[PDB]
């Protein structure tokens, strides 16, 4: 039942700018049960952040996650030319594992 | 080395059933947790089912009593059997512990 | 006396009928206060 | 220029995001050194 509220739905930014993805849950998510996925167009889901603080293996250090409870926040400190993809967050603090709608990084 | 190849997808008439294939290379499916991930066109990810390595398995409520996931240790393959399919089940199913994605049209 | 971190203090008020020195008599000093000072003390001085 | 104050303020509006909100933080730090314990818990009895 945990619905993840991602905002904004779209975000247009230039390279080098800091990109922040907001992820709010309808219920407080215990122990930061938040996972971040970046999905390139025509590409499979790719994990970015696990536990909302632990980055995936081999993912760039520019990726960063933040927040606790009903706030999850993904930060890309320095935008990359291949960072313009859809990012979907997934909350697994309840048996019905649910993901967010996805935020599109535009140019 | 590590690769998860999906198979068994395709177009299916309403109310029919399907059996997924997820060939794993370099991994011990019976020894690590496995789950199947679907994504309808233009939507986000939806966790449907997961199978614990010891044998435990769970399914999301939208697929409860309709889906069945199992593994052939004799072939080290992950299977995701869905029954009573419908239009809403159309989604891209990639198997992860990720795989390559398998579009399901129904 | 201070032992094992505890500052033992034993006390006794008593009426006296004298002006010179310590009288001939007996009584004890029950404990009044224990303090977990845990600090070594090697000197002291009274306050008038 | 190239001389920046190392100290800056929090901006707390009720409109700021939930992750951009004030949170009163209480840090409870315990020590158990060789000194005796002094701060304990009030266990409750039964009848006699």
């Amino acid at each position: 039942e945990i619905v993840l509220t991602q905002s904004p739905g779209t975000v247009s930014l230039s390279p080098g700018e800091r990109a922040t993805l907001s992820c709010w849950a309808s219920q407080s998510v215990s122990a930061s049960y938040l996972a971040w996925y970046q999905q390139k167009p025509g590409q499979a889901p790719r994990l970015l952040i696990y536990g909302a603080s632990s980055r995936a293996t081999g993912i760039p250090d520019r990726f960063s996650g933040s927040g606790s409870g009903t706030d999850f926040t993904l930060t890309i400190s320095r935008l990359e030319p291949e960072d313009f993809a859809v990012y979907y967050c997934q909350q697994y603090g309840t048996t019905p594992r649910t993901f967010g709608g996805g935020t599109k990084v535009e140019i | 080395q590590v690769q998860l190849q999906q198979w068994g997808a395709g177009l299916l008439k309403p109310s029919e059933t399907l059996s997924l294939s997820c060939a794993v290379y370099g991994g011990s499916l019976s020894g690590y947790y496995w789950s199947w991930i679907r994504q309808p066109p233009g939507k986000g990810l939806e966790w449907i089912g997961e199978i614990n390595h010891f044998g435990s398995t769970g399914y999301n409520p939208s697929l409860k009593s309709r889906v069945t996931i199992s593994v052939d240790t004799s072939k080290s393959q992950f299977s995701v059997k869905l029954s009573s399919v419908t239009a809403a089940d159309t989604a891209v199913y990639y198997c992860a512990r990720w795989g390559q994605g398998t579009m399901v049209t129904v | 006396k201070n032992i094992d971190g505890y500052f033992k203090i034993y006390s006794k008020h008593t009426p006296i009928n004298l002006v010179r020195d310590l009288p001939q008599g007996f009584s004890a000093l029950e404990p009044l206060v224990d303090l977990p000072i845990g600090i070594n003390i090697t000197r002291f001085q009274t306050l008038l | 220029f190239n001389c920046y104050f190392p100290l800056q303020s929090y901006g707390f509006q009720p409109t700021n995001g939930v992750g951009y909100q004030p949170y009163r933080v209480v840090v409870l730090s315990f020590e158990l050194l060789h000194a005796p314990a002094t701060v304990c818990g009030p266990k409750k009895s039964t009848n006699l």
